[PDB]
């Protein structure tokens, strides 16, 4: 079991971000449930 | 009696011409983006 805090970086339009390990997260860093962040972008199912 | 030249009003036959030198100017280094900024604008760095 590996826990690893990493740098993440995102470019405009900020619909996805990368991790320092080279892994893409196909998701806005600002995605959420409040203040309209639920409309930004997610490639994943809700349960994830 | 004698008198000084300053006692007589002075009219000038000279034509005035006022030339001033162009002063020194210092040019500082100035870039819109440094190399560090250009390299950092990439989302993933393959080397890192």
């Amino acid at each position: 079991c590996i826990v690893e805090e990493v740098d993440a970086r995102s470019v405009y339009p900020y619909d996805e971000f990368v991790l320092a390990t080279g892994d893409f997260v196909y998701m806005s860093p600002f995605y959420g449930y409040r203040e309209g962040s639920h409309t930004e972008h997610t490639s994943y199912a809700a349960d994830r | 009696h004698q008198l000084s030249r300053a006692d007589v009003t002075t009219v000038s036959t000279f034509i005035d011409l006022n030339i001033t030198m162009l002063e020194d100017h210092e040019f500082v280094p100035l870039e819109v983006y440094t190399r560090h900024e250009i390299k950092d604008s990439g989302l993933l760095d393959y080397t890192e």
